[PDB]
């Protein structure tokens, strides 16, 4: 008679709010009453109601017809989790959300991977949207419709909380894990009661987990997307595009301060969102024509300014850190020999490919030590001159490692290179200067065409694709084209980027 | 060398139409976000929003006795509806199907020379600057009209041929 | 490790639970048949805005059923478009139209439907572009254009001048 006695609990829930509006007393004094007869006190007690109520409401909407409401128990179920957090005195919070995620991802799981399964992903989403609903509803103004002075600071307290909890369930909720949940995670994961939020609670503390979601669904795309590989996947890219346009729109600072690690993550054959990502613009910035060619950098403030790094590269060059540093700081030639001696032990590796073994570049440490150099760089020149410099040691260690590289090990840091050139900031100004310096100099051993061409590549992947483009790229290759380029020989070996390039 | 590179074969994407398609001066469209795909956007999506205490339960709204005011009585309702203008008469009546509020707005607009259109499920009324010439058989008449517009909330002069059995 | 995981009322669950970590076990992966099956019944089901929207199970009720001619429109009607700053409400159709809306309307729905997302726009609409205010005393608004007018919600529906006897304390109006 206990099973009885929640399910008759959880049906009387449900037809109270189909009669009473959401916030009537009668409300409150419903779940004050179902505290004090303690029937959900205790911890199994708790766990068997809200596992029952839960299937009850799943198996609901399976049995209703599209033309009825089907989502009436999962939104009546939504509002009980949420009162259940606000109208109870806790000692232990953290532990009762903690408890019904997990009680609602149990369920999840099984109802999902089971043999003879008949799962909806949609149930599940719009509990999930419920619950992100309530909690906005009743977090407005520092929760100034809780009345106990307590209680209210306590739940202003437990704000965070909530949200890094909901989103880490939704991380263990990801793609890989649930493939048939996919689509409705990826709205979850831009539903406007938290993605908006979680970009913007108070010293970026909603940003981590956002990173780790956004990160899970670059994955799952890199995984299912080749040049070859050419479709299901396809939509889901697309509505990622979809949320990193909003994003660089609403909050253009996340997708600056994390270039690193989105870079790291996104699949390299996605041209058009990495400019997307790399032409965020800082919101009351408004930048110069691009095009004018006679733009300095100079007689631009901006361009002095140096960009914040949500995540520092240095931690991924390990060991490296210490006498990278030390080159930096005071350079010699046989500190040179060394470090680039262990930089090229470190990013030489071995991949375990299908049914054979390859040589591989780390182009992620790569980038890492170009963004190192570049963010050291921009210390060292607001520090104060000759961080402009050939002879300056961050010219010459990126320099060096180009020029005693492999051809893939050339390509992969002049990428990271061409990367850093985005809005106006002192990056994008230092590392064009670089590009520039190594485009024109004379100090290539035998290698200067096949610099110049893999300098031109990495550019005309950045360009003759749909916009946006970055504003220092589309600034360098302006400068590009009105320096001292159809003469160079490799240029010439092949018409058909010979005749776009014709076009400019 | 080949693949380092300078041979690719001929991404990209007009994104000019998927950026009307979101809301885009500076302005946040994330909180009004529908969904990842356009597909399946196919309804806008109520925001968070802030309602004061004192936007509730406000009594006497037209002399109400009770809290929130209602309308369920043609015979005594018609008192209120009465001090309502055209457009939130049409508001009401295109707001609540099937009750006495759209019963007692069609009256109200009936009273002040209003007709309602079948088909077009739009009210007009005569433009005064022009009298209506009735056809040979009587079924019609063409004149000169105002239609309202819900959708734009305008109303919208027009020549019309407009037919007796389609109007009530 | 974690404390519901480990009760025995949810073993056969928790079994489920941990073949979602498989995936990091191995490390890569070409598309299982099953697995193509899975996302192309999410890609099915995908949730659209509708399922995404706030719920609402209940609302008071403004007006009694009764019979009305089959030729009325038998659905709601849904508008969409065919400090004066910008905010996250400035584009939504609702916004737009209501800036289209007079006072009648405005009013009508800001009493007539106390707690809605409608009566959040009207009084947007009303503050924010024409400069009412709103007075948590009397719930009146009122307008200044030393002469001011607020509107008679709750007997002549109309806009009427206050006393020369009236001041303007802030401590009563309602800070939107
Ligand atoms: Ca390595």
């Amino acid at each position: 008679t206990r099973t009885e006695k929640f399910y008759l609990v959880f049906t009387e829930w449900v037809k109270l709010l189909q009669r009473v509006e959401n916030n009537d007393v009668i409300t409150t004094v419903f779940i004050k009453q179902l505290v004090e007869k303690g029937v959900i006190s205790d911890t199994d007690n708790l766990l068997t109601f809200v596992k029952s109520s839960l299937e009850l409401s799943v198996s609901s909407f399976k049995e209703s017809d599209p033309t009825d409401e089907v989502f009436i128990a999962i939104d009546a179920l939504g509002s009980l989790i949420i009162k259940l957090l606000i109208l109870q005195d806790f000692k232990t919070r953290r532990d009762y959300i903690n408890a019904i995620f997990s009680v609602i991802v149990l369920v999840f799981a099984k109802d999902h991977s089971q043999e003879g399964t008949t799962f909806n992903e949609r149930p599940y989403f719009r509990l999930f949207s419920n619950i992100l609903y309530e909690w906005a509803t009743i977090r407005t103004h520092n929760f100034v419709r809780i009345s106990d002075s307590s209680t209210r600071q306590e739940l202003i307290e437990f704000d965070s909380v909530f949200y890094n909890t909901f989103s880490g369930y939704l991380h263990a909720l990801q793609p890989f894990a649930f493939p048939g949940f996919s689509f409705a995670w990826v709205t979850l994961l831009s539903h406007r009661m938290l993605l908006p939020i979680m970009l913007r609670l108070p010293n970026k503390i909603g940003w981590e987990k956002l990173m780790l979601l956004i990160i899970d669904l670059f994955k799952f795309l890199d995984q299912y997307t080749s040049k070859h590989a050419v479709d299901a996947v396809s939509v889901v890219y697309k509505g990622t595009l979809r949320i990193i346009l909003g994003i660089s729109n609403d909050m253009p600072s996340f997708l600056i301060e994390n270039h690193y690690e989105l870079m790291n993550n996104l699949p390299p054959t996605y041209f058009q969102l990495k400019n997307v990502i790399l032409s965020a613009i800082p919101k009351n910035m408004t930048v110069p024509n691009p095009y004018d060619v006679d733009l300095n950098m100079e007689d631009i403030p901006a361009c002095k300014e140096l960009p914040e790094v949500f995540f520092d590269p240095v931690i991924d060059l390990h060991s490296l850190k210490k006498p990278v540093d030390n080159y930096l700081r005071i350079p010699s030639n046989s500190l040179l020999r060394t470090i680039l001696s262990a930089i090229y032990k470190d990013t030489y590796d071995i991949k375990k490919g299908v049914g054979y073994d390859f040589l591989s570049v780390d182009s992620k440490l790569i980038r890492a030590i170009v963004l190192h150099v570049g963010i050291e760089a921009g210390i060292e020149y607001k520090r104060t001159n000759a961080v402009f410099n050939t002879k300056s040691s961050y010219y010459t260690l990126l320099f060096n490692l180009i020029q005693n590289g492999s051809i893939e090990m050339k390509y992969q840091i002049i990428l990271s290179i061409v990367e850093q050139l985005r809005y106006p900031n002192i990056h994008t100004y230092w590392f064009s200067f670089v590009l520039m310096n190594m485009f024109k100099s004379d100090e290539w051993n035998d290698q200067k065409l096949e610099v110049q061409e893999i300098i031109l590549r990495n550019f005309l992947k950045r360009i003759i694709v749909n916009k946006p483009h970055t504003w220092g790229v589309s600034v360098f290759f302006t400068q590009l084209i009105n320096n001292n380029l159809l003469d160079l020989p490799f240029v010439q070996s092949v018409p058909e980027i010979k005749l776009i390039l014709q076009q400019l | 060398f080949g693949l380092k590179a300078l041979v690719p074969l001929l991404l990209g994407a007009d994104l000019s139409s998927m950026l009307y398609s979101l809301g885009i001066q500076d302005h946040r469209v994330l909180d009004t976000f529908q969904s990842p795909w356009a597909e399946t956007s196919r309804s806008e999506v109520e925001p968070r929003f802030f309602t004061p205490e004192s936007f509730t339960n406000i009594p006497g709204v037209l002399q109400s006795t009770v809290t929130p005011p209602c309308f369920n009585s043609i015979q005594n309702d018609q008192q209120r509806v009465a001090l309502f203008q055209d457009e939130t008469l049409f508001f009401l009546f295109y707001k609540h199907p099937g009750t006495v509020i759209q019963e007692l707005t069609y009256l109200e607009l009936r009273k002040r020379n209003w007709r309602y259109h079948k088909t077009l499920k739009a009210w007009l009324t005569k433009d005064p600057m022009m009298e209506p010439i009735v056809s040979a058989d009587g079924l019609s008449e063409r004149g000169s009209y105002v239609f309202f517009d819900p959708q734009r909330w305008e109303k919208c002069q027009r020549d019309f041929l407009l037919f007796y059995n389609a109007i009530m | 490790t974690n404390a519901a995981f480990q009760n025995p009322l949810f073993n056969d669950e928790l079994k489920y639970w941990l073949d979602s970590k498989r995936y990091l076990m191995q490390p890569l992966q070409e598309m299982s048949p099953k697995m193509v099956s899975q996302l192309e019944s999410s890609l099915l089901n995908c949730p659209d805005s509708l399922d995404a929207d706030s719920p609402c199970l209940y609302t008071k009720p403004l007006s009694l059923p009764h019979p009305t001619s089959i030729f009325f429109p038998n659905e709601p009607i849904r508008f969409v478009y065919p400090k004066k700053d910008d905010d996250i409400y400035s584009r939504t159709s609702l916004a737009r139209i209501f800036m289209k809306f007079d006072l009648d309307t405005l009013f009508f729905i800001f009493y007539h439907y106390q707690g809605s997302y409608e009566q959040f726009l009207a009084a947007r609409e009303l503050f924010k572009n024409r400069n009412w205010l709103f007075n948590k005393v009397d719930r009146c608004w009122y307008y200044k254009e030393e002469s001011w007018r607020y509107f008679d919600y709750k007997k002549s529906w109309l806009a009427r001048r206050c006393g020369n006897d009236f001041v303007y304390n802030e401590e009563d109006f309602e800070k939107l």
